[PDB]
RNA sequence: UGACUGCUCCCUAGCAUGCUACUACCG
RNA sequence: GCGGUAGUAGCAUGCUAGGGAGCAG
């Protein structure tokens, strides 16, 4: 019993074919009812004909008898249709607003989610509309991964291999490590404990995060979880103060980060400010300079995992000292250096999955462009605060869509707070290129960033052009090209000093078959940004719009500090890129 | 009467059907907590020694 | 494993009541009338506290149905009532009909029977089972 | 109390009460089977019936609604209803009813009392839960059937082997040999307790006790029968081919003992069932045991008609397969008893149709499909539900005793659902690895019906016999005795006393308990043979008619030598073809 | 995990009965 | 002008049933 989405008047229903089930108000309600095949309405009791076992379930096709609800061919000869007068029956059938054009209500209910229509809709909504579109995408998300077989290890041959097999009927997971498991074993009766796992291609190699061994009947599924609804918006009604009043105006400053301070003094004058970051910028070296300005604020840093919030607890007892911080893991293995558990601690550095919910004083979130609408809220869900503020940048990584099927969603509705340094523009920025030099920086300036990236550093010729093509067949979840792949240590071979680099690769399988070609490590494409080496190999094996559109691996390219590869087989953008060609052996 | 007695049938046929689908369940239910009782006989004796 | 105790009966009352001039019957299923029946079980109210307090309750007995053992209660000895026998107790039954399935799990012969010993130190009442781990 | 009704699968509650399974059937549906039979008597949770104290009235028809009860027009108060109106016959669900238009099938089902050939036509070219509400009408009314028998008493004993027998009041009497197979059990003041398994043929009653017992006064027997209960799965799954043999195992070496052999299990891994064209002695009960160690990680599934059948499975069970990984549940038979019994949860489940217990295994490898019906058939499914499947066997080797199909015996063909497949579809697999018989037969019987598909094995040695003899048959109880031709088996029999070394075949085997007397010869059951034989082994068919000489039942008779059987064809059924040593009668 | 009774109030349903009015047919 | 039956609504009493509650030993 609450307030309706499109209403907030106080009501009871709750549609009952829609998925996530919002409280609907009787007029409202019944406008949603009116146009859908979300034609069942749950009150206090549900709106199903309760006559001894009958099968009649939309809402209009029932009278009120007394006592029950029944259909027409069970209704008393005293009825009383509930779905009538324009306006369903329920509590507070008086105090219904409605809105007149609600098919964007519908059409979020009705939204299965398959093509780029439908986050423009999740985007260009009204807010509880939001609120209501992410946690839908969330919760016909984690239904999607388990309509997949039971990952059955059900007999052991090596380490780092096994033989597995699964359920029947089911399509079958991809390939890489965005869709993580969690199986979890048995006795003779129930389900007690294994842990995190992923399977790849092989025999099955399984990349397990903690020691185990496993034994025979070893199953592993996505086990997941109950997504409760959100409350807070993605982002407050924000507003610039008069002066920076409450906040402290420290004396001295450290220079280091002189591309810091003036980006700091207004956003103590204002509520929210998203950052344009472009890698390597300092970035995460910008918020570590306000925690020494404003060595007196509780500032909310929060990244999209403790391995994003990783780079942000990167310097920072480096920086501030130890007690101060804090990180609470949930009961995951990454960073640790902290106290932990300690959520009244001045600096607390987390991930959306689990900073418990209290008040603050500025806000920072890396990772803003992979995470969505969803956990945008969360923070503030999590925390009402002095001020916030976004690190990362649109111009990086939107999140892998499970469901979104035709034509990827733009760079520019990532989210709501995504739009906006695209419609109001950015509210600050970064130029200061420590990684980088004059070799791609601009490149990537004339890429989609307004030509605003300076050089860093003199261009040593190291960031390569191969003008290719390159031979391309399929197989499950991944592609397999050797063309390209012996075009790899053909480039590899010439200098010794060349194979000294991470292997980057789209179909990261492409390199479960480079690995034992070269030893080279593994890059994944989109789970890049934070790690780099100025040496770096890149096949991207593929031209397709998985591949070379703007702004992926546009994360792959940057990743040297003065030396990356580039076997550009596509015409996407090599029409553009300026490094130093060769004719291929 | 073409019209309001047998009314009156539509009336009673509805409460004979309604009488027997509530003595069908009760028939289920009875052999559900045989089931149970001999089960629970059979699964305690076995620990008899 | 003794639980008739009639002739001991017989035997206190012999030396202890001679010349009552009223007829005792020990067990009560033979007494005439309820007066009788009054009349004798205040005997046997006396002549129980001799006895020990094991031995009255169930008398159980292990029939065989559907060729498997149960052990069920065919039988009882009262302090007041002395030794009552069931009339009728059947060894090989075929299945079990829902009365007797309900008369079955009723009797604590096979709850007892199936149950850890138990010495409850709390009370004084004579404890029997503990139909349970804790 | 409530389910699905067969003609229509939707909810009902409402079984026919004539009719002798008494199925689920639906208001609109159970309306159409009551319209055009005498199945006029129909059971809800209460049974439609005039409850007025003292009534007779049983059709449904004949009754209305009465308030808290039925009654006929003789008894029903002013205010009634009919029961059976509307085209819908009144009952739970009156809704969802959506009936068969041509139910005629089902009543033609249901009306079918089983006597001619066209029963077993309906039985086969039915549908689906028809075909398992056919199997097991046939089983009940036959079950049915024994028991309309009188009490074999034995009422003195005179000698072992020999029995003072007679029978109950009324009743004619069962027939001489063992497919009716008796279980007498003992009284003592009171009730029935314990004797066995016992059969009366030819003495002066002849019993062949399978347990040792010695009887009594007073000793009785008759042929105890069961509770058929329903069938759930289908006779065989809507099967189809996989893309590559998947979650099965490849195995890198092999025993080209059975070359013929693995490019038959191959696709069989690629593949739900396949039933497998196997001429007897092809390497049949070799063929199921070479997979057995191609796959040796197969829970295969191993059923017969019989631990006499599967007892063949078993044969080389443990002499190729190591020993603890065998088992087969025998309830409480004497069969074979070299496993670990009563352990399902095994690698290898040897069993029959009588007792292995439900669970889901691999590769289904099925003995006795011709003789085992469409009942059984869904057993080992409703049983198991498996990886894959095979029947081992063949429609051309025997049927199974029709005890009331009276009219013309029915095709080999419609045995079962599968075994039209073979016949419509074609032979999934295949066995010509004749390692019994040599040229002698074989091809005589790959002319007959084998495709012309079956090569020679060996020489031949000119052993099998042709004799072209009349014979002069006189009739009984339930035999038929002819020594003219009996007088020619030792007459054969005499002029090489290495002749006698062979078991005696015949159909009227009282026709041996006249034979045994004169030769001392072992009997040969001619339906009950296959799987047991010898090189040599006399036949004296003593009948031509449809009992006898007709295509493909003692065909497992004349297969029965190596290399040398004996063959009066007093017939002039197949005499026409058969290709072997004639002489003259003397 | 909720015992056996007894009384009482409130709400609903059903049925008959009983009472009264309106309409209709026939005598 | 009356009677009767049939209908319908209103109203009452009572009985049964279903549910919610209170007190008492
Ligand atoms: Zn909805
Ligand atoms: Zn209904
Ligand atoms: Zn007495
Ligand atoms: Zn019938
Ligand atoms: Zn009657």
């Amino acid at each position: 019993v609450g307030a309706c989405v499109l209403c907030n008047s106080q009501t009871s229903l709750r549609c009952g074919a829609c998925i996530r089930r919002p409280f609907l108000c009787c007029k409202c309600c019944y406008d949603h009812v009116i146009s859908t095949s979300h034609k069942l309405v749950l009150s206090v009791n549900p709106y199903v004909c309760n006559a001894p076992g009958c099968d009649v379930t939309d809402v209009t096709q029932l009278y009120l008898g007394g006592m029950s609800y029944y259909c027409k061919s069970h209704k008393p000869p005293i009825s009383f249709p509930l779905c009538a007068n324009g306006q369903v029956f329920g509590l507070y059938k008086n105090t219904c607003v409605g809105s007149d054009n609600v098919t964007d209500f519908n059409a979020i209910a009705t939204c299965d989610w398959t093509n780029a229509g439908d986050y423009i809709l999740a985007n260009t909504c009204t807010e509880r509309l939001k609120l209501f579109a992410a946690e839908t995408l969330k919760a016909t998300e984690e239904t999607f991964k388990l309509s997949y077989g039971i990952a059955t290890v059900r007999e052991v041959l090596s380490d780092r291999e096994l033989h597995l097999s699964w359920e029947v009927g089911k399509p079958r997971p991809p390939l890489n490590r965005n869709y993580v498991f969690t199986g979890y074993r048995v006795t003779k009766n129930s389900k007690v404990q294994i842990g995190e796992y992923t399977f790849e291609k092989g025999a099955v190699v399984y990349r397990g995060t903690t020691t185990y061994k496993l034994n025979v009947g070893d199953y592993f599924v996505l086990t997941s979880h109950t997504v409760m609804p959100l409350s807070a918006p993605t982002l407050v009604p924000q507003e610039h103060y008069v002066r920076i009043t409450g906040l402290y105006p420290t004396l001295n400053i450290s220079d280091e980060f002189s591309s810091n301070v003036a980006n700091y003094q207004k956003v103590g004058m204002q509520k929210y400010s998203t950052l344009q970051g472009p890698p390597g910028t300092g970035k995460s070296h910008f918020a570590i300079g306000l925690a020494l300005y404003y060595p007196s604020a509780r500032i909310v840093y929060t990244a999209c995992s403790h391995a994003a919030v990783d780079a942000l607890c990167e310097k920072a007892l480096k920086y501030l000292p130890i007690d101060k911080c804090s990180r609470i893991i949930p009961a995951v293995e990454c960073f640790d250096k902290f106290k932990v558990n300690s959520t009244l601690e001045q600096y607390v550095f987390c991930t959306v999955n689990a900073l418990p919910e209290t008040t603050a004083d500025i806000v920072v979130f890396d990772e803003i462009s992979m995470a969505t609408n969803y956990d945008l809220s969360v923070v503030n869900a999590r925390l009402r605060a002095k001020h916030y503020v976004y690190i990362g940048d649109p111009a990086q990584l939107p999140a892998p869509r499970t469901l979104l099927t035709k034509g990827t969603l733009e760079p520019e509705y990532f989210n709501s707070v995504c739009r906006l340094m695209k419609t109001i523009g950015p509210d600050m920025f970064l130029g200061t290129c420590r990684r980088c030099p004059a070799e791609i920086v601009d490149t990537v300036s004339a890429l989609v960033y307004d030509n605003k990236l300076k050089a860093h550093k003199d261009k040593s010729a190291q960031c390569f052009k191969m003008f290719y093509k390159g031979v391309i067949t399929h197989d499950v979840s991944s592609a397999i090209n050797r063309p390209q792949i012996g075009v790899v240590r053909e480039f590899l071979t010439r200098n010794p000093a060349w194979r000294k680099a991470v292997f980057i690769s789209p179909y990261n399988s492409q390199n479960a078959v480079a690995s034992k070609i070269l030893g080279l490590p593994t890059q994944t494409v989109d789970s890049s940004q934070g790690s780099e080496y100025d040496y770096v190999i890149f096949t991207q094996t593929t031209e397709t719009a998985h591949s070379c559109n703007v702004n992926r691996f546009n994360v792959a390219i940057t990743r040297a500090k003065v030396g990356i590869l580039c076997i550009m087989s596509d015409r996407d953008l090599y029409d553009k890129l300026q490094f130093t060609s060769l004719e291929i052996p | 009467r073409d019209a309001a007695m047998q009314r009156k049938l539509e009336k009673m046929a509805d409460q004979a059907m309604t009488q027997m689908y509530k003595q069908a369940r009760s028939e289920d239910k009875r052999a559900k907590v045989t089931s149970a009782m001999q089960t629970m006989l059979f699964t305690m004796l076995r620990k008899l020694d | 494993l003794k639980y008739d105790f009639t002739e001991e009966r017989l035997k206190l009352f012999d030396r202890y009541f001679k010349y009552w001039d009223q007829t005792y019957h020990p067990n009560c299923v033979n007494c005439l009338d309820d007066r009788c029946i009054l009349h004798c079980a205040n005997f046997n109210v006396l002549f129980s506290t001799v006895f020990p307090p094991t031995s009255f309750g169930p008398l159980v007995r292990k029939i065989f149905v559907d060729g498997v053992p149960f052990v069920v209660s065919t039988g009882y000895h009262f302090r007041e009532l002395g030794v009552v026998h069931n009339q009728d107790v059947n060894l090989h039954s075929s299945r079990l009909s829902f009365k007797e399935l309900l008369v079955y799990a009723a009797d604590p012969a096979m709850h007892a029977a199936s149950g850890n010993l138990l010495l409850d130190k709390r009370t004084t009442c004579f404890s029997v089972a503990a139909l349970t781990n804790n």
